[PDB]
Order: C-alpha cells, then structure tokens, then sequence
C-alpha cells in the first residue's frame, strides 16, 4: 500500500513558567515511533515502537542533537512571532509544524508536505512544488521573505525527496510485519430500543489498522448521512482503532437498514444488518 | 529521521 | 481563538465483568494543548493513569489518550473528567459500555 512519514513539532511559550517547551514526535502512518520532550528530566530522543530500537547510538544522538537545536530555534521563533503580531509578553503562544513525505504503493515519492501554524491557524506552508511558499497573512510574509532570502525551501526539498524517503523505506522494511500489515475491522450491529416506536442501530468496527475507514448506514440503499451519528475514529491502545455509526429507526423497519464498511484490510466491502 | 538541523544554521521563523 | 475538547470514554477490549481490560479516555479536537484529564472510579480519581505523547491532527487540533488497567464489574462506575481553558468547569463523561 501507500505509506507516509510525518514529524509533528509543538513549541509552546509559557511566560513566568520557564522557557518554551518543545516536543517532537515521529510517525509512520498511524504508528508513532519516536519522541523528544525538552521538559523531560534528561531530554533525549526515545523509541516508541519496537522496530526503531535496533537503530544504533549514532542515530539516537543525531536525533537528540536535531531536537535540541530545534528547541532553541523555536524559542527564537516564538519571540519573533509575538512581535510580528504586536502581542504582549503576557500570553502563551504555540507554533506547530507538521512535515514529511508520502510514498505510493511502488515506494516512489508521491509528494512532500511542510506546513506550520501559529496559535492553531495556518501560518506558512511549502507548496507541492517544494520550491515556493504560501503565507497566511502579513506576519507570515515576513517569515516567507526571510526563508526566501536564506533559500530555505531548497533545504526542505532536499530532505523531503532525500533522507525522508530513504529513512521511511528503511522503517517500512524493518517494521514490515506491522507497518505493512492491514488488520481488518471486526464488526457487529447492536440494537437498543429508545421508545415504543423507535430503536437505535449501532454499527461497530473494532481492532482495525490503519485508522482510515469508512462506516455508513443506508436505508433502502440510500446513504443516511444527515441521520447518522458518527463518532471520531479512536485509538484502542494496542495499535488498533475503533469507530461506530448509529441511526435511529422506526421500530419494525430495522431490516431496511444496512451498514457498509470499507477498509484496507478488507478484500471486499462489508454489508451488515442487525441479526436479532 | 527528522530534517537535519546543523547547529547555528537553522533559519528561525 | 480556542477549540474545546471532544471526549470519548471506552475500553480497549469489549467489556466483560471480572476480566482485566484498559479504560480509555480520548480527548481530541482541542486547542491550545494544556488540558487536565482524570479517570474516575466511583467518583474518585484513579492514580497513575498514563497518557500518549502530545500530537495533533491535520487541522492543528491536539489529541491525547489517557489509559489505565481496570476490571469492569456490574456495579463499579467509571468516568473521565476533563478541564480545559474553554470549559467553565470540569466536564465529566461516564463510561458506557455501549458507546
């Protein structure tokens, strides 16, 4: 299948409570594999998936240098952005960055990503060309001009097409038994009357990986988008994910409703009904 | 592996 | 601008009374990242709950999983109690094994 690597950086100021915290986590698809936290007692890059543990001390030290350097640079960046928005030194602010590469099923680069946010809003992003920028506002334009002057895009491109795909492929091979295994959802339909004249049908999907899934109800073969209650896909804690979709139906019409499930781990989509 | 970040080189926002 | 957390309380495995399991509280969709999450057993804070490392979704909102070992029984009540800058007071969501 297709696979991606992402790193997620969060830098958070906290005036009066020390210097800004910097935390980085790395993922392959929906599997986290490293973390770094400047607030740790002894900050260092730590493994968070078994297949990354085989990397040698050189790797851990390299990561640790990178994240310690970022920790310092993001503190400067937070100072800079506070000033770009004329903000007081009183408030707490957050810079986020998410970046990485996507591979297609043949292992070739599909595209790179590099986006940043300030206080939860788009700030600046690298365009799909990996050569030009999109700035959200006049403050982000200052960053854009600074990064254009320093040929930053060229650095990002070199990483996204280079080390990013090379290391992602390495991880995919080292963790192939899990990273390249799709576990299908285990499914069932439950039934709970809500009154004499209505009942809830809930369609469950459990134990699936990766997180991407489509779960829908149909009535007489028509999608029930507006009438369906969907919960956000949620982690089980064992690598797998869970989701349900529910609809309230007239008592006695239960068999007119079908639950449909699509998932990478499924050869053919499922159609399920309540089975009293 | 994250984007390399050579000491002193990193361009801030 | 700020975003209030969504909250789900559920078990890792399908619940079976008398069988050890994990109680989860997943908070997501929130911003900024500071958040307080307690798991409750019969209204009292459970000690030493663990949580995932802070990360975030494509819309920049944060998510965290809080979890602890538990053995559900017929009468024990479990809940998740969340506070965030967006909330005037802690929000409590009870564990319902059908949800």
């Amino acid at each position: 299948g297709s696979h991606s690597m992402r790193y997620f950086y969060t830098a958070m100021s906290r005036p009066g409570r020390g210097e800004p915290r910097f935390i980085a986590v790395g993922y392959v698809d929906d599997t986290q594999f490293v973390r770094f936290d400047s607030d740790a007692a002894s900050p260092r890059t730590e493994p968070r998936a078994p297949w990354i543990e085989q990397e040698g001390p050189e790797y851990w030290d390299r990561n640790t240098q990178i994240f310690k350097t970022n920790t310092q640079t993001y503190r400067e960046s937070l100072r800079n952005l506070r000033g770009y928005y004329n903000q007081s030194e009183a408030g707490s602010h957050i810079i986020q960055r998410m970046y990485g590469c996507d591979l297609g099923p043949d292992g070739r680069l599909l595209r790179g990503h590099d986006q940043s946010a300030y206080d939860g809003k788009d700030y600046i992003a690298l365009n799909e060309d990996l050569s030009s920028w999109t700035a959200a506002d006049t403050a982000a334009q200052i960053t854009q001009r600074k990064w254009e002057a320093a040929r930053v895009a060229e650095q990002r491109r070199a990483y996204l097409e280079g080390l990013c795909v090379e290391w992602l492929r390495r991880y995919l091979e080292n963790g192939k038994e899990t990273l390249q295994r799709a576990d299908p959802p285990k499914t069932h339909v439950t039934h709970h009357p809500v009154s004499d004249h209505e009942a809830t049908l809930r369609c469950w999907a459990l134990g699936f990986y990766p997180a991407e899934i489509t779960l829908t109800w149909q009535r007489d073969g028509e999608d029930q988008t507006q009438d369906t209650e969907l919960v956000e896909t949620r982690p089980a804690g064992d690598r797998t994910f869970q989701k349900w979709a529910a609809v309230v139906v007239p008592s006695g019409e239960e068999q007119r409703y079908t639950c449909h499930v699509q998932h990478e781990g499924l050869p053919k989509p499922l159609t399920l009904r309540w089975e009293p | 592996l994250p984007e390399p970040a050579p000491q002193g080189q990193l361009t801030a926002y | 601008i700020q975003r209030t957390p969504k909250i789900q309380v559920y078990s890792r495995h399908p619940a079976e009374n008398g069988k050890s399991n994990f109680l989860n509280c997943y908070v997501s969709g929130f911003h900024p990242s500071d958040i307080e999450v307690d798991l409750l057993k019969n209204g009292e804070r459970i000690e030493k709950v663990e949580h995932s490392d802070l990360s975030f979704s494509k819309d920049w909102s944060f998510y965290l999983l809080y979890y602890t070992e538990f053995t559900p029984t017929e009468k024990d009540e479990y809940a998740c109690r969340v506070n965030h800058v967006t909330l005037s007071q802690p929000k409590i969501v009870k564990w319902d094994r059908d949800m």
